[PDB]
DNA sequence: AGCCACATCCCGGCACTCGAAGTCCCCAACTTGGATGATTTCTTCCAGTCCTGGTAA
DNA sequence: TTACCTCAGTGCCGGGATGTGGCT
């Protein structure tokens, strides 16, 4: 079976809101033209935070 | 033809490294450095406006310098022998397409690789490839040395040797014993790309004899302009190496794009070779020379297969019969890649 | 297992497929770019092989083919 | 794929080490020696040819 | 109760010891008194440029 | 075409033999 994933709205906004109020380790991510892919990605300036947990080696 | 079609790259090369030896290791990486320096306030717009009006500034304010920060990379003092070197792996993989939604358009271009094999013209592609490695036009910008040697081992215990690499051209006949080891490496090549359950792998090495504190130039990265004024404009790349200490080297497609340069089917007239893309890209005059206007390009060119597998059949082979047109084709398979919407 | 990770700065650039215009006209653009995270490893990996069929091929002729097959 | 006896002595070929028994026949008494129980039994005369020949079976197994 | 397969078991046989002096015991390991003041830490000007949109009027 | 919009030991080794346990 083909599988095609998706990024879910609710999940990604409320993400941006608890490593920043937990204090979690993350980093971000640029968009150029933030206007053309959507309302929070242009809300945030074209800069989304991601979580950032690498191995210990 | 149909909605999908494509293949992967069946040529596929690693980092490469430069070091260098002591009497103490032998293995001693080679390392970047980073400086403040002092600019010149020069070009367009510094001085001039709209189309060559004036702007006005005061006779003083170009004599200003314009500082910068940038990263460089030289050989420390008496060192005699700079070193380099990659690893190369080859698959035989454009015998069948990645993925395909058309049983009528598989079954046509198995047939035309097949056609093609027997007849000859995978050593054509293997003598290409051949050259540009022993060549050694992948150091691209280092190759100003006072003396080049290049060595290569392989997997089925071969060696190849050549003694001063700086003389040897695309076009032309080479030096004897030099001549005969390309013909010895095209053959392990030319197989390697067509038959199947062969393992290959290579190693290939090369020495730079140099200048007291010459210059290097390792590939560069791509990246947004700082706004602190304390970080480099100008950022090199480097490898880990297994001690943690950092290098300097030149990226993988960056040696790639270098093996693959030996288009010159082009316009019956070959000049210098071209890296094989489907409209003939030429960065040097950021133009194209298979423009889709002539007719030139792949795309025009993936729709004759049913009358190039026709006369390739009909055809008694082992002659120099075989058009541009088929082996160019044959050469963009090779650096596969994504032909869908046709 | 993981015995090396080192995390690479920067992003790559795309080669330029996409013509500036379909007709007329002799320029080439760059598709457009993303921002991604890569690095290098160094690992090992245990799988546990398991035939099916009574009589087993514990050869060298098979140690080759388990070299071929590796993507 | 450093320095000390019971270290560089085994690091070499397995064929030497049938002329190391007398060696570890010796240190064998010496460890009973250090014990709170051996210092009933270390270089007693009577356990000399056992110790020994069980030793130098082993190290000819080894090699 | 009689017949057969498979366990080990003990004598005759074989091979090794192995070159080739010994190198000193025992008991102790320092108390007290102090670590400095007065002064000062730079000034002029500068901080590049260009290429790399999707969507509908 | 264009405009839009983000934080005295020991160790193997052969070979014939004593004795035993299960089936009929």
């Amino acid at each position: 079976c083909v599988v095609t994933p998706v990024v879910s709205h609710a999940l990604l906004a409320q993400l941006q809101n608890v490593v920043h109020e937990k204090k979690l380790q993350c980093t971000y991510i640029h968009h150029d033209h933030p206007a053309s892919v959507g309302s929070l990605v242009g809300a945030l300036g074209g800069k989304v935070a991601v979580l950032d947990y690498p191995p210990p080696v | 033809l149909c909605t999908h079609l494509s293949y992967s790259r069946s040529l596929s090369p690693g980092k490469a490294v430069f070091f260098y030896k002591t009497a103490e290791s032998d293995f001693v990486p080679l390392r970047i450095e980073v400086a403040k320096i002092s600019g010149q306030k020069c070009g367009y717009t510094e001085g001039f406006d709209a189309n060559l009006k004036p702007k006005n500034i005061e006779r003083y304010e170009l004599a200003y310098s314009n500082p910068q920060t940038i990263e460089a990379c030289y050989v420390p003092p008496n060192v005699d022998e700079l070193y380099c070197r990659f690893s190369l792996r080859v698959e035989a993989n454009s015998m069948r397409p990645y993925v395909c939604s058309n049983p009528d358009v598989l079954r046509v271009m198995i047939g035309l690789a097949q056609a093609y094999q027997r007849l000859g013209g995978y050593n054509e592609l293997a003598r290409r490839y051949s050259a540009n490695v022993l060549r050694g036009i992948w150091l691209w910008r280092n190759q100003y040395t006072q003396g080049t040697k290049i060595e290569i081992k392989t997997s089925l215990g071969s060696t190849y040797h050549i003694p001063d690499a700086r003389r040897l051209s695309w076009s032309g006949d080479w030096p004897e014993l030099e001549q005969k080891q390309l013909e010895q490496l095209t053959s392990e090549m030319a197989k390697a790309l067509s038959q199947p359950d062969i393992f290959w792998f290579a190693d290939v090495t090369a020495s730079l004899k140099t200048g007291f504190c010459q210059e290097i130039f390792p590939s560069q990265k791509f990246t947004e302009r700082p706004d602190d004024h304390s970080v480099a404009s100008r950022q090199l790349a480097t490898v880990e190496c297994s001690d943690g200490q950092l290098a300097a080297c030149i990226n993988p497609q960056k040696i790639g794009a270098a093996l693959q340069k030996i288009d010159d089917w082009w316009a019956n007239d070959a000049d210098l070779p071209l890296r094989v893309h489907e409209y003939g890209a030429n960065h040097e005059a950021l133009t194209a020379l298979r423009h889709p206007a002539t007719g030139q390009d792949f795309y025009h060119l993936l729709t004759k297969a049913e009358q190039f597998v026709t006369v390739l059949e009909s055809s008694e082979g082992g002659g120099v019969e075989l058009p541009g047109e088929v082996h160019y084709l044959m050469a963009v398979l090779v650096k596969g890649g994504l032909f869908q919407k046709g | 297992y993981l015995g090396r990770y080192s995390l690479v700065t920067g992003k790559h650039l795309p080669e330029p497929s996409k013509s500036a215009d379909p007709k007329s006209v002799s320029a080439i653009r760059r598709p457009g770019l993303l921002d991604g995270r890569y690095c290098d490893l160094g690992m090992d990996l245990i799988i546990e092989v398991h035939i099916p069929t009574g009589g087993s091929l514990p050869f060298t002729t098979c140690l080759d083919l388990l070299r071929v097959a590796l993507p | 794929g450093s320095g000390g006896l019971e270290l560089e002595l085994i690091t070499q070929p397995k064929k030497m080490l049938p002329e190391l028994m007398l060696q570890v026949a010796g240190r064998f008494h010496l460890e009973l020696q250090n014990h709170s129980a051996g210092r009933r039994f270390a270089f007693h005369p009577a356990l000399m040819a056992p110790i020994k020949s069980q030793i130098l079976w082993l190290l000819r197994q080894l090699a």
